């Protein structure tokens, strides 16, 4: 009996994430859908490389929304450019819902699995993935006839509990019962990350600018005054030195206050700013005439 | 061809419109900082909302109606004050050109 | 050259066909029945959906601009909240149920003692409605309405049907205690549709009994 081991990882390329999230956020109020291009290289990993967006239709996210003529023409056109990949699966956004599958999504994944029994389905929520966290969970239908054996039919491995823990938000909608998650792994390599780091890279001009001296002096004076008040507080606290269980005194007055947190951390920032400014100024007086 | 040209341009405008999405009409009630506002939807909760870059900070005074995006929850453009014959006082009565 | 024009016609015909199929497959159903409150200029309308939520539209959508008017009841998408198709009014069916033409014929012989009041109503309506040419010639503006104030049982409803009886008209009765509906924006729609219907028909009278139901 063939089985999808939990060590099977669906490889998503760097381009795939940016384009899939872009498609999700472009048609965010509705549920967008599209077809993912990839290769079933082996049993224990499913690699997707590129993806193209299925045009939005009033049906929503269903097998009807898949337009045969559009996908056929797109596949033929992409074949000439140097992308002879095979239909590897489908993705659809779940705005604010989370990472799970509806009954209609269940049937849609079933229809995809008819062509190939590793047709993965992934979900991308553009709203929850608003920061460094990207909520994207891949799913493949588990056959309802496999209840006699163990669901998640995996075999010798150790990566079932790693990289994720089955979410409560998705467990109640059916996990390890009708569909099971697949560990997500992103194929990022050099010559791709380096191009991506240019999002916020500054330039040669940055690092030599002297900021503005008027507001630099204003900020320095403000930080010095706040340090003077904090030093008054430090003097009071230290000179208090109350000895009725001083260890408990240090734990009954923890509210992110005077002693050290609003201490040298502020000295840290002012000293960093001052040394950086002075070093930059000296470097400019050296280089520029 | 010409009539087809006009109606096809109109149909393409309609096709572009189909992608366009709505904004919740909201009202600014406070300005915490120069990127922070307290906008209340017409019938909805209050959200801490930012402003689009191509928008003047000053114009969004307390009481300025706005139409923020309903996914990112960020102001996109100002709207003038709502007008309706909902006034409960006699001001809307015209004395008559006598 | 005529074959070139024919080829351009066929090409733009299939282009029209594909854009029309895209529009049709993006129309679908259902539509959120929404009431357009107003139309701001700076091709964008402020819609208040039936879900008691307002949604500004950057573009009007699959309709034409000057067709939409403040107060038009249209159908919009449930998610994108964009105008898809204008919904015909047809004055509902309840509004057309109030044009009752089985007037029980309160002839002025069936109302006694209320003689000067009958003549005052016939000076305020009927002749303004029937013999209007002299009314325009004089310059006497006929009052558009009359308020029937009196102690209960005086016969205000009776004389209303009376002057609806012997003076023809359609008698679009719009009694006040009817004009209170727990559905939001139904009574107001009822009044506006009643007046629009009165505009549609022949000379008629809009009659509202027990105005206190909305007149408080
Ligand atoms: N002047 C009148 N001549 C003949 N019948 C009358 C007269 N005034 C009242 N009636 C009769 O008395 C009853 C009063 O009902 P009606 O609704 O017509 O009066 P109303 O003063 O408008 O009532 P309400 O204020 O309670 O709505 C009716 O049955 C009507 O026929
Ligand atoms: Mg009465
Ligand atoms: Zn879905």
């Amino acid at each position: 009996a063939p089985a999808v081991d939990t060590a099977e990882q669906v490889y998503i390329s760097s381009l795939a994430l940016l384009k899939m999230l872009k498609h999700g956020r472009a048609g965010v109020p509705m549920e967008v859908m599209g077809l993912m291009l990839g290769e079933f290289v082996d049993d224990y990993t499913v690699r997707v490389i590129d993806v193209f967006a299925m045009p939005q239709s009033g049906t929503g996210v269903s097998v009807e929304a898949v337009d045969p003529v559009f996908q056929a023409k797109m596949l033929d056109m992409l074949k000439q450019t140097g992308r002879p990949e095979m239909v590897v699966g489908w993705y659809h956004s779940h705005p604010g819902f989370g990472c799970w599958l509806s009954g209609v999504d269940i049937n849609t994944q079933q229809s995809f699995e008819a062509l190939s029994e590793r047709a993965v389905a992934v979900v991308v929520d553009p709203i929850q993935s608003v920061k460094g966290k990207v909520v994207i969970d891949a799913f493949r239908l588990i056959n309802a006839n496999m209840m006699v054996l163990g669901h998640e039919p995996r075999q010798t491995t150790s990566n079932l509990g790693h990289l994720n823990k089955p979410s409560i938000q998705a467990l109640i909608h059916g996990l390890n019962r009708h569909y099971y998650s697949i560990t997500i792994n992103y194929r990022k390599n050099e010559l791709e990350q380096k191009m991506l780091l240019n999002l916020h890279k500054k330039s040669w001009m940055e690092g030599l600018t002297l900021q503005d001296y008027s507001e630099h002096c204003k900020h320095n004076e403000s930080v010095v005054k706040e340090m003077l008040e904090l030093a008054k507080n430090y003097n009071k606290a230290v000179e208090e030195e109350d000895k009725m269980t001083p260890e408990q005194l240090a734990i009954k007055n923890v509210g992110k206050q005077d002693p050290k947190r609003h201490l040298e951390e502020h000295v840290d920032v002012l000293m960093t700013s001052n040394i950086v400014q002075c070093l930059a100024a000296m470097l400019d007086t050296v280089v520029f005439k | 061809l010409k009539e087809l040209t006009k109606q096809y341009e109109k149909s393409e405008n309609d096709l572009k419109a189909l992608q366009s999405v709505g904004q919740i009409v909201g009202e600014v009630l406070k300005q915490l900082t120069e990127e922070k506002f307290i906008v209340k939807a017409t019938n909805g909760p209050r959200y801490v909302v930012g402003c689009r870059r191509q928008l003047d900070k000053s114009k969004l005074k307390p009481g300025t109606r706005v139409a923020l995006d309903m996914t990112t929850l960020t102001i996109m453009r100002y709207l003038p004050r709502e007008v309706d014959p909902l006034v409960y006082n006699m001001s809307h009565e015209d004395p008559g050109n006598v | 050259e005529v074959l070139r024009v024919t080829h351009e016609l066929q090409a733009m015909k299939d282009k029209i066909k594909e854009n029309s199929e895209k529009i049709k497959v993006n129309k679908t159903l259902p539509y959120l029945v929404s009431n357009v409150i107003e139309l701001l200029d700076v091709k964008c309308a402020v819609i208040k959906t039936s879900t008691r939520q307002t949604y500004f539209l950057p573009v009007i959508g699959l309709v034409d601009a000057e067709k939409l008017k403040p107060g038009d009841l249209v159908g919009v998408n449930k998610d994108s909240y964009l105008i898809l198709e204008t919904l015909p009014t047809e004055y509902d069916s309840r509004v057309k149920a109030m044009e009752v033409d089985e007037r029980p014929t309160e002839q002025y012989s069936d109302i006694g003692g209320l003689d000067k009041q009958i003549q005052e109503l016939v000076e305020a309506i009927v002749l303004p409605m029937n013999h209007k040419e002299k009314f325009e010639n004089l310059g006497i503006q006929p009052p558009k309405g009359v308020l029937m104030y009196g102690p209960p049982g005086t016969g205000k409803t009776l004389l209303a049907r009376a002057c609806a009886a012997q003076t023809k008209a359609t008698f679009l009765k719009l009694a006040g205690p009817q004009l209170v509906q727990m559905f939001i924006g139904d009574g107001a729609k009822l009044v506006r549709d009643a007046f629009a219907l009165a505009k549609e028909k022949a000379p008629s009278i809009i009659f509202i009994d027990e105005l206190d139901a909305i007149g408080t």
